[PDB]
């Protein structure tokens, strides 16, 4: 009914005609203000081949306000709080309304291969990312395999 | 699902199964490569221990012979003990035995100094020999693994 | 077993296959470590005895008057297990003969020591390089196979275009 609910509709159209590689996203058939997304981790990244579930919650302040996003699948990333919240720069303090769902999911995917220990949200992850890199890859691989459930 | 079609719920499960196989086949390859390193190291254990049995046999022989010439009782006892063919006593007393061989095997200060030097020569040789055996086994390992992996990769190449 | 067939299996079972393989793998590893510990033990033990023997051979060589005797000692001191076990009777006969109780020779031995020390260091280095090579190799080949499985994954092709 509202313009937020037809903008969301525009993002949904984008997710079909030019669905970006490695992601899916769809709002509940009843509630358009709530979306199931999922991301696949990229090749030559320690998150390769993962299948991470994501929840997006939208209010009537969209696209002026970015939605709340969290992974449902267990995660291990320096920019990932244990509740699934994310520390991405274009979500907090570099957000623009012209970013849609498709550009948000992919702006998150990039974080996998390119983490940001500069704004660390999970201490352990940013740590191993500099000390025991091999061991860090091990924990990320646990994450990936669990994501296939 | 057509590449130009929102990925469906069947599609996702399918992707995960092929990712699972990739992981399974990765741990399987890694496992059988371990199998090869293991079989190799068992073969090598067989072979070093057969050699070991045999040179220890010569050691027992050698120890008996020297015993027949010892002057002092501690010397006699060391030979008889070594002569039992215990595989440890000969490490623990390798120096003292070497010194006995150079003491009696032959027909002032210079003599004692040559004893020290020859003991040292034995120890260095020991080390050289350890390293030589380790390195031989390592090279064999490399060869075993190379032969293993290359065949799988070539089986994929014959898959065009 | 092959990638194309994975579609027919069940997901819940693929996890179990992964755990099957994980536990068996740790088992083989504990075995492998056992094996290696034994090989080093026996190889160090054998090293000691051969060292005692070839040191002896060279020691007694400075006494043997016959050129067959001198050749005997030299060949033994080349350090081969077989040739030692097989010429040990004659070796002992030699030892029976000559056991019945200057400067340049000591210089020879110090020369012997220096060259052997070099050899040891050479081999220690080469040992190290070989361990690294093994590591490198396993990583290299498995990366290659991982790529091969990614190149015949059709799910990958459709997910990524």
């Amino acid at each position: 009914s509202t313009p937020a609910r037809r903008r969301l509709m525009r993002d949904f159209k984008r997710m079909k005609e030019d669905a970006p590689p490695g992601v899916s996203a769809s709002p509940l058939p009843d509630n358009v203000m709530v979306w199931n997304a999922m991301i696949i981790g990229l090749a030559d990244t320690p998150y390769e081949d993962g299948t991470f579930r994501l929840l997006l919650e939208f209010d009537e302040e969209y696209p002026n306000k970015p939605p709340h996003v969290k992974f449902l699948s267990e995660m291990f990333h320096p920019n990932v709080y244990a509740n699934g919240e994310i520390c991405l720069d274009i979500l907090q303090n570099r957000w623009t309304p012209t970013y849609d769902v498709a550009s948000i999911l992919t702006s998150i995917q990039s974080l996998f291969n390119d983490p940001n220990p500069a704004s660390p949200a999970n201490v352990e992850a940013a740590t191993l990312f500099k000390d025991h890199k091999s061991q860090y890859v091990k924990r990320v691989k646990e994450t990936v395999e669990k994501s296939w459930e | 699902s057509d590449p130009s079609e929102p990925l469906t719920q069947s599609d996702v499960i399918a992707f995960q199964k092929e990712a699972l196989f990739r992981c399974i086949n990765r741990r399987r390859v890694d496992f059988e490569a371990l199998r090869k390193q293991y079989e190799l190291s068992r073969r090598e254990c067989i072979d070093v221990s057969r050699k070991l049995a045999n040179i220890m046999a010569l050691i027992v022989t050698l120890a008996r012979f020297i015993e027949t010439f010892c002057t002092d009782a501690n010397e006699k006892q060391l030979c008889r003990e070594i002569a039992q063919g215990d595989e440890t006593l000969i490490v623990q007393r390798s120096d003292s035995f070497m010194k006995l061989l150079t003491k009696y095997g032959k027909p002032s200060n210079a003599s004692d100094h040559i004893q020290e030097l020859t003991t040292e020569l034995k120890n260095l040789r020991k080390s050289k020999e350890e390293l030589f055996y380790e390195n031989s086994q390592l090279t064999e390992e490399i060869s075993a693994l190379k032969e293993y992996y290359t065949n799988i990769i070539r089986k994929y190449d014959r898959d065009e």
